C-alpha cells in the first residue's frame, strides 16, 4: 500500500523544514550545555536527525523526479539550452525557479552525501568521492564542501520566501 | 672599479671576486660575494637574501586575531618568536591586558625557544666551522676522555664512549657515504682544535642532536606542538585546571610535572655540554677574539625582552635589557622607541622593492612592500647572476636603520647592551668567561665572541625558565589561573581605526612587529626583523650592515674555500626566510 | 651495507618541516641519519657551501641518477621568473626541475611542497606552486602538515627504507597509514563534541574541563592527518589538546577558508572575505526585498 | 635545607602493582620523588632494613613524627580467620594498620583494592579482604583508584600535595577530582565511532585495524572514573583501549563482579549516527524497491 | 598555637574600610582580633603613638619578616615627592615599600588600595596610584568596594587562617567567592528589569512598589560584588534594597564613569511586559481606529 499524490510533497517540506534547522545549527550550534557527555548527546541527535532526514528526502526527491522525466518534463545539448533563452527574454522567469529549485536540492544531495559518505562507507556512495577529488581540484579541502553545502542551503531558502510569497499571493 | 669611505672601512670592489652561493647551515636562502686584494683580504663584501615570500602583502585584509598564524610561518627555526610579536602588537592596538599567567606562559614559550635554537645553531649549524669532524678519527679514546672530564661534571665521558662514537663515525664513512660530511673543508690550516677536542665535539654535536627534540616539549604542553605551536590574541589558549574535575582536559599537575622535568634536563645540558664546550673553542681559537668585530664595536641594537610585569614593556619590567648604542659611545645607552618616525626606518635603494622615493627611509607605520627584481647589469643575464651589482639592487632583504645608523642585533649586541646598563647579573657573567679565556672585555666584539655570548644566553635562558615556571607555581598555589582575556575578542568591541607595536628580542634580535587595524581588518602589517638588521643592504649613504662589515678586512687562507666567511657569517646565526619575510 | 641515497632540496619555505624531521622521537634523526639513509645533499646540515655544495649536488645525482629519493621542503615561485627564490645565481626551479629528472620517487614534506602553504595563500606574491603542478611524471608522495608529526615523517621514511616500497596512497597523493582518517575521526573530545558540550570563549569553565572546540573555529572535521591519535613530540600534545582548535594545516589552501576561529568561512571563489552565510543571507534579505515591494 | 614530609608506606593483601607503578613515574621521576619531595620512612617493598630492624624503624617513625606523616595503604586487611590471612611480625596486619592510622595526618588509599577490595574481594571473597575506609572511620583517606592507578597520576597528586600543602578535592566517594571526574568514555579517542555506530564485532576484523570502538567487545569505559583516556599510561605512551581491548572498569568498586569483560555494559544511552540513518535510508530504499517491484 | 601577624597600615583614605572591618557580625571584630589573627599595626586601634609606634612597627617587620600579612587600605600618593601622604616626617610610600618587602602576601582593602577610588578621581590632583602599580613583586589581594561588605572582609580573613591560604582570584585579583558575578546577576529587583518595570522618578508608585533601578542610573548590571546575597550589616539591607541604584563602587574607575545618574550602556535590555504591552497596543489601536473607536 501507499497513498494520494500530496503526500510525497508535504514530506519533502517536512523533510526541508527539518534539514534546515538542523543544518543550521550544525554550523552554528547551539548553546553549550555541561553535563557527563555519557549520558548527552544533543549534538548527536541533531547530525542524526539530519542524515535520515537527508536520507528520506533523497529517496522522495529522486522517485518524484523521475515520474516529471517519464511525464515530459512537466506538463501532462544545448539546443533546448539556446532556446529556452530566446524565448526566454519576452511565466518563463517561474519555471526556471521551480528547475532551479530542483537543481540546488540535488547539489544538496550530491554535496550532503559526499560528507556523509566520507569515512569509509565504502559501498554504493563510491562516486560521491569524486566530489571531493573536486574541491581537492579547484584547490580546497572538504571544508569547502560544508561551505557550499551550508550556501545552498540559503539559497533554496530564498526560493521558498518567493514560493511562499507567491503561493500566498493566490490567496484570491 | 668603485672605491668608498663608510664607518671606517674601504670599500673596494677591485681585484678578485668570490661567490658563495648557497650558504648553507643557516636558514633559507642566502649569496655572499666578496672581492680580495693580492693579500688574500677581503676588501669588499656583499650580503644577499635570495627568497621572498611576502608575508607583510598576505595579511593584507584578514583578521586580526588569525595574524599570528600567518606571521609564525615567517620562520620555522625561530618558531614562536614571530606570533609572540604579532599578539604582542594586536594587543597593543586594540588595547588588550592579558592575564599574569598567560604573559609567566608566553616567557617561558620565549625562553624555550632560546634555549632550543641556542643550542641546535651551536653544533649543528655554526659547529663544524670550528671541529674538524674526520679529524676526530685520529683521536685517542682514553685522552678524549682526560679532555672532557677536565672540562667538565658531564656524566658521558668515558673511553669506552667516545671510541664507540669513533667507531661509528669510522664505519659510516668507510663506504664513501660521508653523507653531511662530503667535499667539506676538513684539514683547513684555519681547524685549531687536537683531534681530541674534536672527538669530544663531535660526540657533543651527536648528544645535542638527540636532545634538542626533548627541549621543545615545554612548547608542546602550553602551544600543543612543535615547530609551530598556537597562540591567541589576548593570552594563551592553554586553560589550567589543578583541583577541579576535568582536570584532565587542561594544564594539570600532572603536565605541569613534565614541563618542570624539562626545565631541569634542559639547564643541566646547557650548563654542563654547551657551556664547557664554547669555552673549550674559544681556549683553541683566540685570534678569532680579533677578527670579524664589525659593526659590534660601533652600533648595537636592542628592543628589550621577557616582561616580567604584565602588560608592562617598560624598563622596570623587561628581563632583558633594551637601548642602542651608536658611534661606539658604550657609555650613553639611549632609549629605544618603535613608533618614533625618526628611529626605526627601512631603505630599498639597494633591495629589489619600490618606493616613491628610494633616497628616503620609511617607519613601518609607513612601510611599503612592493616586490620588484630588478637587479641591473649583472655580468650574466636575469636569471643567470654571476656577479651581483652592488652598486645598485642586490637583494631581497630591506635595509634597516636606526636613526639613520646601520646596526649589529642578536646575543652580542644585547650582551654589550646589558652589560652597560649595570646589569649585574650580566656583568658578573660576562668578566668570568672572558677572565677564563684570558682575554679583555673587547674579545667579546668578535666572531669568536657571538658565539660565546650565544651560548652565555643559553643558559641565561635556562634560568629564566625555572625562574618563570616559579612564578607561575606561587600564582597556581594563591588560586591565581586566569589564562586569557575574552572581553576585547569580538571585532564589535574594538576601535575602528588603530594600530600598535609588537616587539620583543627573538634568539637572533631585536624584532617587531607594526599593524594597523581598519574595521576589523588588517590594513596595514609591516616586520622588521632581526636577520634583516644584520644581513642589510647598503643605504643611499652606501653604509654597510652588520654582515658586510664583519667580513671586511678579513684574511683568507684559501679562497677557494670560504671557511673563514662561513665562520664569520654562521657566528650571527641567519636566518634567511625571517630577513625577508 | 650502503646506504639508499637522498637529495634533499629547500624552495620557498620556513624550515620548519626540517626543524620537525629533526624532533623524530623514534627513530631518532641521527640514527636515520646515520644508519637507514644517506643524506647525502641538505642544505640546512651539510658542511660543504657554495661551489663544494654544488659539486656535491652535481656529483650525487648524476652518480646515483634515477636511483636516489628526491625530497623536496617548500616549493617554487613562478613569478618574476622565478627568481623569488634564487639558488647558484639560477631559479630554485631548474634544481627542482633537474633534481626531480634523475630520482627515482619523490617526497613533498608538508604542506609548502604538497599544496602551496602559507606563502601560496591569497594573493600568492610570487606565484608559489606545489611540486606537483611542476614536475608530472614523477610518483610524488605528498606528506602534508605545517609541518607534518616527527615520528610520522621518520614512519614514512622507516616504511620505505624497511619494506622496500613506496607508502599506498590516497587519491591525493597522502599514505593512507596517517592521513587515511581525520582528525575529528579520533580526537579525544567528540564526546564533548556530540553532545553539545563547547567552549563559548577562551579560558571559560568549558575550556577547563576540555570541552569541543568546535564553536572556536576547529577545522578538525575537514583536516586529514593523525594527530589526534599519534600526536606531536613523543605523543606529549597535540592543538586541540592544548586548548586551541586545528587549524587545518594539513589540508590544501586552509590559509583562505576564513578566519581559524569561525564555522562559516571564506569561500575564496566569491570575493574577498564573502563567506556562505554572507552572500546567502544577501540573497534572502534581496528576496524578502521583492517579496514586500511588490506587496504592496 | 628543608625537611620533607615523613611518609609511611604499608602493604596489605596486594599484588604489589600500585608499588611497581609508582616507580613508573616520568615526572617525577620516583628517584627525585624519594630524594626531594617526600621522606618515604617505611615500605617493604624497598627499605633496607628487615625483621627487628624493620619493626624499630616502623615503630620511631610513627611515634616521633605522629600526627605529622602520611600514611599511604597498598592492599587491604582479610577480616577472615581472626585477620591471619594476612599476618606481618606474627600478628594480624589490621593491627598494624590500626596502629599507623592512627598516628597519620591523612591516608592515601593507593589502588583499588586500599579503595574498594579489587580481586581478593571478589566472590567469594575468601579472605574478608575490606577496603581501608570500612576498617578506618575518623581519618581523611584519599582513594586513588586503578588496578593500578596510571603512574603520573601517582605522582602527580603527590606533587601537588607536597606543593600545594594540602589533600586534592574529593568526590562523594574520596577520589581526587583532577583525575577522576570525568569517564573513560567521555574523553575517548575512539568516541567518534562509538557515536557513528562503528563497532570491532570481533577481534582484528577490520574495524578492529582501523581502531573503531570497543563497545560491543565489552568495553566498560562508559561507567569508569580515571584519566587513562587523556593522562595515559607510561608517559603517554598507551591505554588499554588504544591498544585494541575494552576497559575492564579496574578503577570501579568490584569491577571483577559485573559479569564478563566481554559482556556489553547496559543502561548506557547508544543510537549511533551513521547506523541510524544508513537504517532508515535502507527501510525508505526498500520500501519503495517493494512497491515499485524490484524487490530484494 | 601563636597567631598570624597581620600588619595594617594606612595611606590616602577615608578609614571607611577600617570602620568596615569593625562592623563584622560573624566572626565579630573583637574575636578576629583576640582569636583569630595577630593585629600587631594599625593606626587607629593601637596604643603606641609616635616613637613607639614606629618601635612597634620596626619590631614587628624584622622579628616575622616573611611571615606577616600585610593589610593595606588607602593608597600612596606620587605627586610632591610622595608628601602628599607623610608617616614619622617621610613619605608614605616608604613605609609601604618598607611593609611590602618583609609580607608574604598583600590585601589591598578597598576600592582605594585596588584601584584609587575618590582620590584617584578627575584630575587627581595628587598622583594617588593603587598598590600593585607600585608593588609588583608579591601577591596581591584586591577587596574591592568603598567600602567592602564587613561580613566578605572577615570571611577573607578567616578562609585564609583557616584553610591556610589566599582566596582563588580572577584576573583582576579579586577573590572568586565574593567577585565572581555582578550585582545585576543576583538583584532582587531582576524581575521588574526583565519585565521592562522601571523607577522613573523619585518616590513615584514605582519606587514604592521596589521596581528596577536601571533609568535611574544603576551601575549593578557592570560591578562584581556580593551585595545582592550577602548583603550589608548582617544581612540587613543593601543600596538597591533601600532605593538608591549601585554606583559601582567596587569597579575601578568609577567616580569618573559619567554621572551616577545615568544609566549604564551596552547592556542588554529588552522588558517582556513592556514590549508585549506596546506590541498589543500597536495592534489594538490598528485595529479600533479601523473600527472607528480611536477614542
Ligand atoms: C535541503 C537539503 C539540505 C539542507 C537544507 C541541508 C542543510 C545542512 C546544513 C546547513 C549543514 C551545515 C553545514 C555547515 O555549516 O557546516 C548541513 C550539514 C550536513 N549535511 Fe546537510 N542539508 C541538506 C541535505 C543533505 C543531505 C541529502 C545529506 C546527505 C546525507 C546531508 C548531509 C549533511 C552532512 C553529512 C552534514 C555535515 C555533518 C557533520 O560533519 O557534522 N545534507 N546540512
Ligand atoms: S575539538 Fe575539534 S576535532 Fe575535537 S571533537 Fe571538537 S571539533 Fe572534533
Ligand atoms: S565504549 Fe570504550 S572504546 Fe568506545 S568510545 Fe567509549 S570508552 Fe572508547
Ligand atoms: S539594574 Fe540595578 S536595580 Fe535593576 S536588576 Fe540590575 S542591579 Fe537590580
Ligand atoms: N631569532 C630569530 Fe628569526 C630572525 N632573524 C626572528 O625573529
Ligand atoms: S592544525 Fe595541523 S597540527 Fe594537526 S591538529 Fe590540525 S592538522
Ligand atoms: S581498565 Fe583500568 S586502566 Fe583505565 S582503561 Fe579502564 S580504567
Ligand atoms: S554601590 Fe557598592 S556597595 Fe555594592 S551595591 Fe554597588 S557595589
Ligand atoms: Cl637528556
Ligand atoms: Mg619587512
Ligand atoms: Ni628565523
Amino acid at each position: 500500500f501507499e497513498a494520494p499524490v500530496r503526500i510525497w510533497h508535504w514530506l519533502t517540506v517536512l523533510c526541508m523544514a527539518v534539514l534546515m534547522v538542523t543544518g543550521y545549527f550544525i554550523g552554528k550550534p547551539l548553546p553549550s550545555v555541561s553535563g557527563e557527555a555519557t549520558y548527552l548527546f544533543y549534538m548527536g541527535y541533531i547530525r542524526l536527525i539530519h542524515f535520515s532526514a537527508g536520507m528520506v528526502f533523497t529517496v522522495v526527491l529522486l522517485m518524484r523526479i523521475y515520474w516529471a522525466f517519464v511525464g515530459n518534463r512537466y506538463s501532462r545539448s544545448w539546443w533546448q539550452g539556446v532556446w529556452y533563452e530566446i524565448r526566454w527574454y519576452l511565466n518563463p522567469i517561474a519555471q526556471a525557479a521551480m528547475f532551479g529549485y530542483f537543481l540546488m536540492s540535488v547539489f544538496m544531495i550530491i554535496t550532503g552525501f559526499a560528507l556523509y559518505s566520507e569515512h569509509s562507507q565504502y559501498a554504493i556512495f563510491a562516486p560521491f568521492r569524486y566530489v571531493v577529488e573536486f574541491f581537492y581540484w579547484t584547490g580546497g579541502n572538504s571544508m569547502d564542501i560544508h561551505s557550499w553545502h551550508r550556501l545552498g542551503m540559503w539559497l533554496i531558502g530564498a526560493f521558498v520566501i518567493g514560493h511562499v510569497y507567491m503561493a500566498l499571493r493566490e490567496d484570491i | 672599479s668603485t672605491q668608498y669611505e663608510t664607518q671606517g672601512y674601504t670599500i673596494n670592489n677591485a681585484g678578485r671576486r668570490l661567490v658563495v652561493d648557497p650558504i648553507t647551515r643557516i636558514e633559507g636562502h642566502m649569496r655572499c660575494e666578496v672581492n680580495i686584494n693580492d693579500q688574500n683580504v677581503i676588501t669588499n663584501a656583499v650580503s644577499c637574501g635570495t627568497m621572498f615570500r611576502g608575508l607583510e602583502i598576505i595579511l593584507q585584509g584578514r583578521d586580526p586575531r588569525d595574524a599570528w598564524a600567518f606571521v609564525e610561518r615567517i620562520c620555522g627555526v625561530c618558531t614562536g618568536v614571530h606570533a609572540l610579536a604579532s599578539v604582542y602588537a594586536i594587543e597593543d592596538a586594540i588595547g588588550i591586558k592579558v592575564p599574569d599567567n598567560a604573559n609567566i606562559i608566553r616567557n617561558i614559550m620565549l625562553a624555550t625557544l632560546w634555549c632550543h635554537d641556542h643550542l641546535v645553531h651551536f653544533y649543528q649549524l655554526a659547529g663544524m666551522d670550528w671541529i674538524d669532524v674526520l679529524d676526530a678519527l685520529k683521536a685517542d679514546p682514553r685522552k678524549t676522555s682526560e679532555l672532557a672530564q677536565s672540562l667538565s661534571s658531564w656524566p658521558k665521558s668515558s673511553p669506552g664512549y667516545f671510541f664507540d662514537v669513533q667507531n661509528r663515525l669510522k664505519k659510516f664513512v668507510e663506504g664513501g657515504q660521508l653523507g653531511i660530511f662530503r667535499n667539506g673543508y676538513w684539514g683547513h690550516p684555519q681547524y685549531k682544535l687536537p683531534p681530541e677536542a674534536n672527538l669530544m665535539g663531535f660526540a657533543h654535536y651527536l648528544e645535542a642532536l638527540d636532545f634538542q627534540r626533548e627541549i621543545v616539549k615545554i612548547h608542546a604542553v602550553f602551544g600543543g606542538k612543535n615547530p609551530h605551536p598556537n597562540w591567541i590574541v589576548g593570552g594563551m589558549p592553554c586553560a589550567i585546571n589543578i583541583d577541579e574535575s576535568g582536570a584532565v582536559g587542561a594544564v594539570n599537575m600532572e603536565r605541569l610535572n613534565l614541563v618542570q622535568s624539562i626545565i631541569t634536563r634542559t639547564a643541566d645540558f646547557i650548563n654542563n655540554v654547551m657551556i664547557p664546550d664554547a669555552l673549550a673553542i674559544g681556549q683553541f681559537n683566540k685570534p678569532w677574539s680579533e677578527i670579524g668585530t664589525g659593526l659590534s664595536d660601533k652600533c648595537v641594537l636592542s628592543y628589550g625582552a621577557f616582561p616580567d610585569i604584565a602588560n608592562d614593556f617598560g624598563e622596570k619590567s623587561l628581563l632583558m635589557p633594551g637601548g642602542a648604542v651608536i658611534n661606539g659611545d658604550f657609555n650613553n645607552v639611549l632609549p629605544v622607541d618603535l613608533v618614533d618616525p625618526q628611529q626605526v626606518q627601512e631603505f630599498v635603494d639597494h633591495a629589489w622593492y619600490r618606493y616613491p622615493n628610494d633616497q628616503v627611509g620609511r617607519h613601518p607605520f609607513d612601510g611599503i612592500t612592493d616586490p620588484w627584481y630588478n637587479p641591473g647589469d649583472v655580468k650574466g643575464s636575469d636569471t643567470n647572476i654571476q656577479q651581483l651589482n652592488e652598486q645598485e639592487r642586490y637583494s631581497w632583504i630591506k635595509a634597516p636603520r636606526w636613526r639613520g645608523n646601520a646596526m649589529e642585533v642578536g646575543p652580542l649586541a644585547r650582551t654589550l647592551i646589558a652589560y652597560h646598563k649595570g646589569d649585574a647579573a650580566t656583568v658578573e657573567s660576562v668578566d668570568r668567561m672572558m677572565s677564563a679565556l684570558n682575554l679583555p672585555l673587547s674579545g667579546i666584539q668578535s666572531t669568536l665572541g657571538r658565539i660565546l655570548c650565544r651560548a652565555h644566553e643559553a643558559q641565561w635562558a635556562a634560568g629564566k625558565l625555572q625562574y618563570f615556571f616559579d612564578k607561575l607555581m606561587t600564582n597556581l598555589k594563591n588560586g591565581n589561573l586566569a589564562t586569557a582575556s575574552t572581553e576585547k575578542w569580538e571585532p564589535a568591541t574594538w576601535p575602528t581605526e588603530c594600530r600598535g607595536v609588537g616587539f620583543t628580542e627573538a634568539p637572533r634580535g631585536a624584532l617587531g612587529h607594526w599593524a594597523a587595524i581598519r574595521d576589523g581588518k588588517i590594513d596595514l602589517y609591516q616586520c622588521v626583523v632581526p636577520t634583516t638588521w644584520n644581513a642589510s643592504p647598503r643605504d643611499p649613504k652606501g653604509q654597510i650592515g652588520a654582515y658586510e662589515a664583519a667580513l671586511m678586512n678579513t684574511k683568507m687562507a684559501i679562497p677557494e674555500q670560504p671557511l673563514e666567511i662561513l665562520r664569520t657569517l654562521h657566528s650571527f646565526d641567519p636566518c634567511l626566510a625571517c630577513s625577508t619575510h | 651495507k650502503p646506504r639508499i641515497p637522498v637529495v634533499w632540496i629547500h624552495g620557498l619555505e620556513c624550515t620548519g618541516c626540517t626543524e620537525s624531521f629533526i624532533r623524530s622521537a623514534h627513530p631518532l634523526a641521527k640514527d636515520v641519519i646515520l644508519s637507514l639513509i644517506s643524506l647525502d645533499y641538505d642544505d640546512t646540515l651539510m658542511a660543504a657551501a657554495g661551489t663544494q655544495a654544488e659539486e656535491v649536488f652535481e656529483d650525487i645525482i648524476t652518480q646515483y641518477n634515477g636511483k636516489y629519493i628526491l625530497a623536496v621542503e617548500g616549493n617554487p615561485p613562478l613569478g618574476e621568473q622565478g627568481m623569488f627564490c634564487i639558488s647558484s645565481g639560477r631559479p630554485f626551479i631548474e634544481k627542482l626541475k633537474r633534481a626531480a629528472a634523475g630520482a627515482s620517487a619523490i617526497i613533498a614534506w608538508g604542506t609548502c611542497a604538497s599544496w602551496g602553504c602559507v606563502q601560496a595563500a591569497r594573493p600568492n606574491p610570487t606565484q608559489a606552486t606545489p611540486i606537483d603542478k611542476v614536475i608530472t611524471d614523477k610518483p610524488i608522495i605528498k606528506v602534508p602538515g605545517c609541518p607534518p608529526i616527527p615520528d610520522v615523517m621518520s614512519a614514512i621514511i622507516t616504511y620505505m627504507v624497511t619494506f622496500d616500497r613506496l607508502p599506498d596512497v590516497d587519491r591525493m597523493g597522502r599514505p593512507l597509514m596517517f592521513y587515511g582518517q581525520r582528525i575529528h575521526d579520533k580526537c579525544y573530545r567528540r564526546a564533548h563534541f556530540d553532545a553539545g558540550e563547547f567552549v563559548q570563549s577562551w579560558d571559560d569553565d568549558a575550556a577547563r574541563k576540555g570541552y569541543c572546540l568546535y564553536k572556536m573555529g576547529c577545522k578538525g572535521p575537514t583536516t586529514y592527518n593523525a594527530c589526534s591519535s599519534t600526536r606531536w613530540n613523543d605523543g606529549v600534545s597535540f592543538p586541540i589538546q592544548s586548548g586551541h582548535g586545528c587549524l587545518g594545516c594539513a589540508e590544501n589552501g586552509f590559509w583562505d577558508r576564513g578566519s581559524f576561529y569561525s564555522r562559516v568561512v571564506d569561500i575564496p571563489q566569491m570575493g574577498t572575505h564573502s563567506t556562505a552565510d554572507t552572500v546567502g543571507l544577501t540573497a534572502l534579505g534581496v528576496v524578502a526585498a521583492a517579496v514586500g515591494v511588490h506587496a504592496v
